RNA sequence: UGAAAUUUUAGUACCUGUGAAGAUGCAGGUUACCCGCGACAGGACGGAAAGACCCCAUGGAGCUUUACUGUAGUUUGAUAU
RNA sequence: GGUGUAGUGGUAGGAGAGCGUUCUAAGGGCGUUGAAGGUCGAUCGUGAGGACGGCUGGAGCGCUUAGAAGUGAGAAUGCCG
RNA sequence: GGUAGCGGAGAAAUUCCAAACGAACUUGGAGAUAGCUGGUUCUCUCCGAAAUAGCUUUAGGGCUAGCCUCGGAAUUGAGAA
RNA sequence: GUAUAGUUGAAGGAUUUGGAAAAUUCCGCUAAAGAGGGUGAAAGCCCCGUAGACGAAAUGCUGACAACACCUAGGAGGAUCCUGAGUACGGCGGAACACGAGAAAUUCCGUCGGAAUCCGCGGGGACCAUCCCGCAAGGCUAAAUACUCCCUAGUGACCGAUAGUGAACCAGUACCGUGAGGGAAAGGUGAAAAGCACCCCGGAAGGGGAGUGAAAUAGAUCCUGAAACCGUGUGCCUACAACAAGUCAAAGCUCGUUAAUGAGUGAUGGCGUGCCUUUUGUAGAAUGAACCGGCGAGUUACGAUUGCAUGCGAGGUUAAGUCGAAGAGACGGAGCCGCAGCGAAAGCGAGUCUGAAUAGGGCGAAUGAGUAUGUAGUCGUAGACCCGAAACCAUGUGAUCUA
């Protein structure tokens, strides 16, 4: 979302995770991927900038 | 679609690699032939060049000249008016506002074609002796200012 | 860097609206007493573009 | 003890022809066991040097002149000191 | 997609589809029970080329999809050994 | 010890100026320029010419026109024998 | 506050193949640290590290805010005074302005003439008048801009020993020329030197045992070790034969494969003048190659045009620039292209030009689609497919040879 600085300090995991905040969301970040989990507020500061 | 890709159909040619042994077709010269001066490095003469013949810009002579004042206008016939239904003073800016005269040059000059069925009216700098008529026969009002 | 159109075709030719040019005749600007009246009325009126000479003329008048 | 120039691969015969028009190698006939050693220099258009002659390059360079355009220098006039 | 009829010599050149080298990315794999490279083989495809096995060898390399090129050698009176 | 390359020196020959002088050697503009030579690397399929006219300080060069190839458009019946 | 030394910094054992495990098989633990390097092979948990946290006696640098230096006043009047001189400007001769004397404004230079003082002076591309905008002939001035000999810390669809700097190695060295100058070749044992004690041949070099070692056919010219070239042994053939050296047919002799219409050799018979380049024409006695190996030629940037594909479509589209990981990723609508043409032009407009013409004719319109990016073919500017001259211009070096 923003500084969630203790949820984003535990991402230094196995390859299976890789994370962007909610304004570098690139094409490539996305696609490589399988799944993507998201908060709820993630996804309205997207619809944001995606209208 | 992931990342192990397709491109479009006759979206990505290849190439044609020149000068690559006497099977694929442009071996040994290259698409250029025997001797001569298409056929050296950077050869081949200038642009418009034919011969020692007089060639035709210096055939033909010289015409005119350039007004330094020139005024010329930024035309709209008559039909692009048409969707702008009743009242709105037509004008310099709001007219445009939407995608119709971006860069007008010296003031907006209006023709006439085809047909206005509205009640509209202009602000302008120019018009044709027959689109005041044209707007006056639909009942608008017209100004030259 | 970009291309530079000949400055000797820019004063002799100038372009239509359909995609060919407009030529002024020659044989105007010297001795006429040689030249018949026929002639020296039929060149006054401008020509049209021969397709020879549209070809390797094209790339020069790039832009005017 | 110990090089060099040359060198498409070669098991490399003669005659009359044929052939970009004088062939060891093509055609048709004659002659001819296999391997060397000393001598001669007819041929291999033999070897060395991308003609010492000629023509062209819309090639260069050096020289001459009443060929063209200039110029160092020499001279003459106005003006300044 | 059975089956008819027709066609398939070729220099300069135009057109179309493929083989192979090195690197990048993603997915899936092999390797001290022997990878790359070298040698031999009587093997497969229409082509450039690809497998499998025997010996040598001692630390890295293939396969699939897309991408980018210092991407292929028999000749220069080529350059180096 | 002196004389230097637009120069020097010459009992005169275009003679000598570090084995080379119709103008020394070295570095730089410089990957100078060449209508002229020689070369240019993997494969398959389809089609496949020209050595002519005109003009050219042009004649072994170039330009357009003719002959080749690829993609469209339009009625057709315009092509042929 | 920072630069030049630093401190601390989590978590693993056993089995199988091994010369040696990080490899494999079971069961665990850590992470604000799974970026990288090293260890007898390929490690989150062995070592050096990394994330985090902490730290400066001495010298330098940058902010800050104190002190001290500096600098800076209003309103009205308009008699008189001041406001940059051999300067402005002109003739002549040259240069600089995109502008080559051109109809030639504006800026300098050489020479010779040479003004006015606010009722003034300059400029608005010869010149005049009117209007408008400005005060030369005295000085100073930060930032936004260009470069990298060197230092620190990093990155690369950059090179891997003929490549990459000429130079990975004691390279501007050896060597060449009086001098200015020119200028190379040459990397690799194994993990650990444990680099072969001792015996035998030989003057020694060199070798054969015996050992070290997983391996010595890794023994110092030391990983792998191709080709030309030089040797040894052998299955088949060759001493009446004219041979571009092959292929087609084929008796005998030997051999046994990725198993199949097998392999080697070849008495004998038919047919048959190499490979390139250049040419009307080649076997040519036109022109090139001694052999093997390596290197060794149509590319990129900026524009133009056309085909194909993609998103919008009477519309399309950003640029420089700010924030952002040398990034995708949004703002930024100045601008450019199409939507209307004709005329040299004043102008007119689905119409216009010439013309006396409402005539005829040229060029237009009557459904008539562009634009942004990718990719490919061709062209232009750049050395532009590479190699090759005779010569030209500008600095320097030479009279130890010879006149």
């Amino acid at each position: 979302e923003n500084g969630n600085d203790f949820a984003a300090l535990s991402a230094r995991n196995l390859p299976n995770v890789s994370v962007v905040t909610s304004d570098n969301v690139s094409v490539l970040d996305v696609v490589s991927a399988n799944k993507v989990l998201a908060t709820q507020t993630a996804l309205t500061q997207i619809e944001e900038v995606l209208a | 679609m992931k990342l192990h890709l397709k491109p479009a159909e006759g979206s990505r040619q290849v190439r044609n690699r020149v000068g690559r042994g006497t099977s694929s077709g442009n071996g040994k010269t290259a698409g250029r032939g025997q001797k001569g001066q298409k056929a050296r490095s950077g050869g081949g003469v200038r642009l418009g060049f034919e011969g020692g013949q007089t060639p035709l810009f210096r055939r033909l002579p010289k015409r005119g000249f350039t007004n330094i004042n020139r005024k010329d206008y930024a035309v709209v016939n008559l039909d692009t008016l048409n969707r702008f239904e009743d009242g709105t003073e037509v004008t310099p800016v709001v007219l445009k506002e939407a995608g119709i005269v971006k860069n007008e040059k010296a003031g907006i000059k209006v023709l006439a074609d085809g047909e206005l069925t509205k009640k509209l009216t202009v602000k302008a700098a120019k018009f044709s002796k027959s689109a005041q008529e044209a707007i006056e026969a639909a009942g608008g009002s017209i100004e030259v200012i | 860097p970009k291309q530079k159109t000949h400055r000797g075709l820019a004063k002799r030719v100038k372009r239509t609206g359909g995609g060919g040019l407009k030529r002024g005749r020659a044989f105007t600007s010297h001795r006429f007493h040689g030249k018949t009246k026929k002639q020296r009325r039929q060149l006054r009126k401008a020509s049209m573009v021969a397709k020879g000479d549209y070809k390797r003329i094209r790339q020069q008048l790039a832009r005017m």
